[PDB]
């Protein structure tokens, strides 16, 4: 189990750990978070008190290095940074945890969900969306733009999320126009998961992050990226089995775990209803379409 | 975006333009089978390609056969006219190939937009207007060759005749859509109201009859007529 750090918090701020949060109080004795699982990435995430503008956070996996978060009083945020010095981090995290300045990761043990939302989510995978190869952790904010955003404005700062567009050359085979519109499997098997993937298991990393991102950060476009991703896979009539199965599953969960009063933002009607009651994959999501119906039956 | 009354007079200037019609594409006659269920019979169809500006007409005859063994005939008719379009600019030199291709129905957007990817630079636009373009096949030389098509066949025709020797493009559309409107109405009437006459005559080399200027007006006339008639005898005003 490994500790995230804080030198102190000069401004009072609700911080959130993976799909947990606490609320800290200007200059109130925090010193960070200790017993975070080891094995799965992480995201510690920021909304000041005084301006609920910005959420703003880090995705990080313990296992890369020794990360810890410091005030900037000039940038005016948490920022996290890697501490290289193993010994002199070790030392000053033990003295933390021995006078409990620190919050414990709160898993309960039969509990499964961030596992259940981070199946696919590879860091590295993260760091190629997100690019700023110095730091081993990733920054994502609520105001990031995506490439496919821009395309339509600072590079260095965007989401580089894969482009899906289903009006695309990329997307439609001259000559199978219609085949290819009306049924997406060349795009998504052919394109997507053979050529740019490489797997399904990549696919639902992007995905699961995209998902991510949208509920802690409330970042737009890439709400419009896993609404594109579950769109391409319910409107290919030809999809492997273990994908199907496993979407559904990923669905769930993420259905699971948006906060009820946000379903108005966070959920694309015209997905939704297209995917679980027009598209060829209308059967193949029992579990995801139980719970959409039990919990968001306005939506639909 | 949408084409509509504000922008009626960008049809008239000299970006190249085309309006396509789908709506006679595909084409059946219902009938009873045997044993007492409905079938269709599909008849000859056509894509209704037009310049308004010049009057110019590509009639793709659409042919029986290419429903041969198809299902979901209405979805593919909108595809396939969306096909022929994109092959007909494809054929048109460079400087001949529309900037703006107007759509009568906005389920060609999608199926229009996809087939012209090649072309990102050509807008792809639906319009408000409610466009009479559905009673070309009320035109007696259109219908015949259409009919008569016994294969794939483009015909080209210019629907306006010689008017724009004496008349605006502009006019020369609104007296388009007034006697196709008129057609569409009561294509009885309308046809009557065309050849009561039996001096006047249809050239060999086009569709409406050869009325000097004040025989027009008269037309017109008779055809406004007909469409607020129409108008009382349906609503009962
Ligand atoms: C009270 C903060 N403190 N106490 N002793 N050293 C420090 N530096 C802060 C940190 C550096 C790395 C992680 S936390």
């Amino acid at each position: 189990m490994n500790t995230v750090p804080f030198t102190s918090a000069p401004i009072e701020v609700t911080i959130g750990i993976d799909q947990y949060s606490f609320n800290v109080k200007e200059n109130q004795p925090f010193h960070g978070i200790k017993d975070i699982p080891i094995g799965h990435v992480h995201v510690i995430h920021f909304q000041h008190a005084d301006n609920s503008s910005m959420r703003y956070g880090y995705w990080f996996d313990c296992r890369m290095g020794n990360f810890y978060i410091q005030y900037d009083p000039k940038d005016g945020l948490y920022k996290m940074m890697e501490e290289r010095d193993g010994a002199k981090f070790e030392n000053i995290v033990h003295n933390f945890k021995e006078r409990q300045m620190m919050v414990s990761y709160p898993k309960i043990d039969e509990d499964d969900t961030w596992y259940n939302l981070t199946e696919f989510v590879q860091m590295d995978k993260i760091r190629k969306i997100v690019r700023k190869d110095e730091n081993q952790f990733s920054y994502v904010d609520s105001s990031m733009t995506t490439v496919q955003e821009n395309e339509l404005s600072d590079p260095a700062h965007s989401l580089n999320y894969t482009v899906i567009n289903f009006k695309s050359r990329e997307a439609i085979r001259p000559g199978h126009e219609m085949e290819d519109f009306l049924d997406k499997s060349y795009y998504l098997n052919t394109v997507m998961l053979q050529g740019i993937f490489k797997n399904s298991s990549n696919y639902f990393g992007e995905l699961q992050f995209a998902f991510l991102n949208a509920m802690f950060f409330g970042n737009y476009g890439s709400s419009l990226q896993w609404h594109a991703m579950i769109e391409l896979i319910c409107s290919s009539a030809t999809v492997p089995k273990h994908m199907l199965d496993k979407l559904d599953e990923i669905l769930y969960y993420q259905i699971k775990t948006l906060p009820e009063q946000y379903s108005d933002i966070l959920l694309n009607e015209r997905v939704w209803n297209i995917c679980l009651y027009s598209s060829f994959q209308k059967n193949s999501l029992h579990n995801t379409e139980k719970i959409m119906e039990n919990k968001y039956p306005e939506l639909l | 975006g949408a084409m509509n009354s504000s922008n009626y007079a960008e049809l008239f200037n000299n970006d190249i333009k085309l309006f396509v019609d789908d709506t006679n594409v595909y084409r059946v006659t219902v009938h009873k089978t045997f044993e007492g269920n409905v079938a269709t019979k599909a008849i000859n169809g056509c894509i209704f390609t037009l310049n308004p500006k010049t009057g110019h007409l590509f009639l793709k005859i659409i042919h029986t056969s290419v429903w041969a063994g198809q299902k979901r005939l209405s979805q593919l008719a909108k595809w396939k006219t969306a096909e022929e379009v994109s092959a007909l600019v494809r054929s048109l030199p460079k400087e001949e190939q529309p900037k703006q291709i107007i759509v009568t129905r906005k389920a060609m957007l999608d199926p229009l937009e996809v087939h012209m990817l090649d072309f990102p630079n050509i807008a792809i636009r639906p319009t408000e207007l409610r466009l009479p373009f559905s009673a070309a096949m009320s035109i007696d030389k259109l219908s015949d060759v259409v009919m008569k098509a016994t294969e794939p066949q483009m015909v080209l025709f210019n629907i306006y005749d010689d008017w724009l020797d004496r008349i605006s493009s502009y006019t020369a559309f609104s007296r388009l859509t007034l006697l196709l409107r008129a057609l569409k109405t009561n294509e009885e009437s309308a046809k009557m109201i065309l050849l009561s006459d039996p001096t006047i005559t249809i050239k060999s080399y086009h569709l409406w009859p050869s009325f000097t200027d004040e025989q027009w007006i008269t037309i017109e006339s008779q055809m406004r007529d007909l469409i607020l008639t129409e108008y009382g005898r349906k609503y009962n005003v």
